[PDB]
């Protein structure tokens, strides 16, 4: 029914001012609770806030003196604003809403990424993990695009623009000695089709405004 | 102590009754489990607005229990003419036309 | 405030066995209560709300039960996708505030799934570039379970790679692990064989995947 979408920064420096918008349909947000939410791989997940439009507003009293809302009903769209940003406050951050005559949040965004960090942004550099016979195992020859050296998370992996989805396995980026991330995603095809299909990775980093494209070709 | 909203549907268990005052007693019944809560009441001319109008006897409506289906009685203070009582928010609000002079 | 305590941490359980988490509150605030299913990379979903009621698109499996300060979930007969972190939450009346427990993860036992294994050499691009990366790859195994150890030249390699491992796959519950070794391009053009060498519970002994500078 109810959709929501989180948009941000991505980025923030410490001690600067986390700013976060939620874009809803299928619903119009001068109605009901509607709530901010946020959960660090590190501590589990934490209520923020919420807003009854033109009523009140509710606010985490640990977090209070650090957030303010704002509610644009023409553009249904509402905002977070938290001042101060530290490691403490890297996290996904949420927009939700409050189930109307319940106790709990029934719809959900996807959740924004926010890392706060004075280091800049770096763009991917994006190589092919090329099929050939030391990559033919179980019936089945792997191929794959190596995401190297970006900040911060997240990128975005899909595969002949996701017209592609089984046998793919995007894994969790590494954290490298440099400190730039390092991601890896590879599909398993059949042997027979690697010269009779085309493989493109396609990589989005929405911090550089990375999209980029990679065919990936067999070996020699 | 910050009350939040009632958010859910309301229901008359009774039709509306006039006291000997000139105001209106109503009893509803809220269907929510986010009690305690404020109960959205208002008195109106204007659907459109929404302005209130008259006055509401009871002091704050709240429910007090997250028990689902509880019951609640309130008092309210028509202006002259035509107007609607109003209760709850959203699509599900209930409206019952009313008239008073003297 | 009020706590919310889960357990057990985690629970590895078969397809079609019942599954049953617990929630308790330090203290009692009203007899409905939430669960939310997160599964990897994605927000949490609505479960189960007023402690029994099912939300829009939750199967039958799943039911709640509880009152005053004892909760639980119940997933009647398992299945592989059920896979997932699971939340209970509360909403306190002073002050308002709304209030999570940690999670319980539920994984899904299976049989022995012996990984297949690739290894990618680096591309020329990224030679280019000045480093290295070779990457090995072993798809489709259980348990999660495993070591992986690079070797140059029969060297045992230590502080040049990094690993990752999926989450359980939601249709046949299996992992997969993905490896980088990265050397500089000075190293790398100094050494022949890059071996890839695979330890796990359905493998007789250390499993090697390898090739030479030279194909």
């Amino acid at each position: 029914q109810v959709q929501l979408q989180e948009s941000g920064p991505g980025l923030v420096k410490p001690s600067e001012t986390l700013s976060l918008t939620c874009t809803v349909s299928g619903g119009s947000i001068d109605t009901y609770y509607w709530s901010w939410i946020r959960q660090t791989p590190g501590k589990g997940l934490e209520w923020i806030g919420c807003f009854y439009y033109s009523v009140d507003n509710h606010f985490n009293p640990s977090l209070e003196s650090r957030v303010t809302i704002s509610v644009d009903t023409s553009k249904n769209q509402f905002s977070l604003k938290m001042t101060s940003m530290t490691a403490s406050d890297t996290a996904v951050y949420y927009c939700a809403r409050n189930q109307p005559g319940g106790r709990a949040f029934d719809y959900w965004g996807p959740g924004t990424l926010v890392t706060v960090s004075s280091a800049s942004t770096k763009g991917p550099s994006v190589f092919p993990l090329a099929p050939s016979s030391k990559s033919t195992s179980g019936g089945t020859a792997a191929l794959g695009c190596l995401v190297k050296d970006y900040f911060p998370e997240p990128v975005t992996v899909s595969w002949n623009s996701g017209a592609l989805t089984s046998g793919v396995h995007t894994f969790p980026a590494v954290l490298q000695s440099s400190g730039l991330y390092s991601l890896s995603s590879v599909v398993t095809v059949p042997s027979s089709s690697l010269g009779t299909q085309t493989y493109i990775c396609n990589v989005n980093h929405k911090p550089s405004n990375t999209k980029v494209d990679k065919r990936v070709e067999p070996k020699s | 102590v910050s009350y939040s909203l009632c958010t859910a549907a309301f229901t008359f268990t009774k039709i509306p009754a006039e006291t000997l005052h000139g105001t209106v007693t109503v009893e509803v019944q809220y269907a929510g489990t986010d009690g305690p809560c404020k109960v959205p009441a208002q008195m109106a001319v204007d659907m459109q607005t929404l302005t209130p109008v008259g006055r509401l006897i009871t002091a704050n409506p709240v429910i007090t229990e997250s028990t689902e289906n509880s019951k609640m009685m309130l008092e309210l203070d028509p202006p002259f003419g035509d107007s609607y009582i109003v209760i709850g928010v959203g699509e599900k609000k209930i409206t019952h036309h009313w008239h008073r002079s003297g | 405030e009020i706590v919310l305590t889960q357990s057990p941490a985690t629970l590895s359980l078969s397809p079609g066995q019942r599954a049953t988490l617990s929630c308790r509150a330090s203290q009692s605030v009203s007899n409905y209560f939430a669960w939310y299913q997160q599964k990897p990379g994605q927000a949490p979903r609505l479960l189960i709300y007023d402690t029994s009621k099912r939300a829009t698109g939750t199967p039958a499996r799943f039911s709640g039960s509880g009152s005053g300060t004892d909760f639980t979930l119940t997933i009647s007969s398992l299945e592989p996708e059920d896979f997932a972190v699971y939340y209970c939450q509360e909403r306190n009346n002073w002050p308002l505030t709304w209030t999570f427990g940690l999670g319980t993860k539920v994984e899904i036992k299976r049989t022995v799934a012996a990984p297949s294994v690739f290894i990618f050499p680096p591309s020329d691009e990224q030679l280019k570039s000045g480093t290295a990366s070779v990457v090995c790859l072993l798809n489709n195994f259980y348990p999660r379970e495993a070591k992986v150890q690079w070797k140059v030249d029969n060297a045992l390699q230590s502080g040049n790679s990094q690993e990752s491992v999926t989450e359980q796959d939601s249709k046949d519950s299996t992992y997969s692990l993905s490896s980088t070794l990265t050397l500089s391009k000075a190293d790398y053009e100094k050494h022949k064989v890059y071996a890839c060498e695979v330890t796990h519970q359905g493998l007789s002994s250390p499993v090697t995947k390898s090739f030479n500078r030279g194909e």
